[PDB]
């Protein structure tokens, strides 16, 4: 993961 | 180049929630240079960052790296990350059609 580029689970 | 794909996802009930089985990154409020999937690092759009094996999105044909252009006719090219998340997760919508481009 990248702390400066969040992702979201949907 | 990019090829246009149209997928039709039927959400899966998991307890109280209807889920799509994928993850997103991007949005106009995020740093596009951090997106590992985009061809052009100024692209602030919404990208599929992960797809769950066996889940609704996989079955529908969604692939990691796809750029989401529209959800049920709703433009996804100039929205914030949160706005995109909300559009994808409306509790009243069981079926969502995504217009995507794929490299």
């Amino acid at each position: 993961a990248n702390s400066r580029w969040p992702t979201s689970i949907i | 180049t990019a090829v246009v794909q149209r997928v039709e996802i039927h959400k899966l009930r998991q307890g109280e929630n209807l889920i799509l089985g994928f993850s997103i990154g991007g949005g106009i409020d995020q740093d596009p240079s951090q997106n590992p999937f985009s061809e052009d690092k100024t692209d602030k759009g919404i990208y599929v960052t992960r797809v769950s094996e066996g889940g609704p999105a996989e079955i529908a044909g969604l692939q990691i790296g796809d750029k989401i252009m529209q959800v049920n006719g709703w433009d996804m090219t100039m929205v914030t990350h949160d706005q995109a998340r909300k559009r994808l997760t409306k509790r009243s919508e069981e079926v969502v059609r995504l217009l995507v481009t794929r490299q």
